[PDB]
């Protein structure tokens, strides 16, 4: 799901630091889920 | 580290050498830990743990 969303974001960009930031946000979300 | 200490310090030095060699093998790519950003910055913190161990051993050698 999250990976698919990232792919969609990449497609939007096509038509990356921002991508890295998004990945970091996803990691934070995962950490929150773990908590 | 969790089970017990002391003679594990020399093993932790070997483990730092292993992690440093693995980092040299994988120079441009990042990799994340779970149970995240435990790349190059925390590896510099493990290097600080090694220097703390070296100083403790040198202080220990000056006692006898």
């Amino acid at each position: 799901g999250c990976e698919l969303e990232k792919l969609h974001t990449k497609v939007m960009s096509l038509c990356y630091t921002a991508k890295d930031r998004l990945a970091q946000s996803e990691m934070a979300k995962r950490v929150a889920n773990i908590l | 580290r969790e089970v017990r200490t002391l003679r594990g310090l020399q093993k932790q030095v070997n483990s730092y050498l292993a992690c440093l060699n693995c980092l040299r093998l994988i120079r441009p790519e990042y990799a994340w830990i779970v149970q995240s950003q435990i790349e190059i910055l925390e590896l510099r913190d493990l290097e600080k743990e090694y220097v703390l161990a070296q100083t403790r051993l040198t202080l220990a050698k000056h006692n006898p």
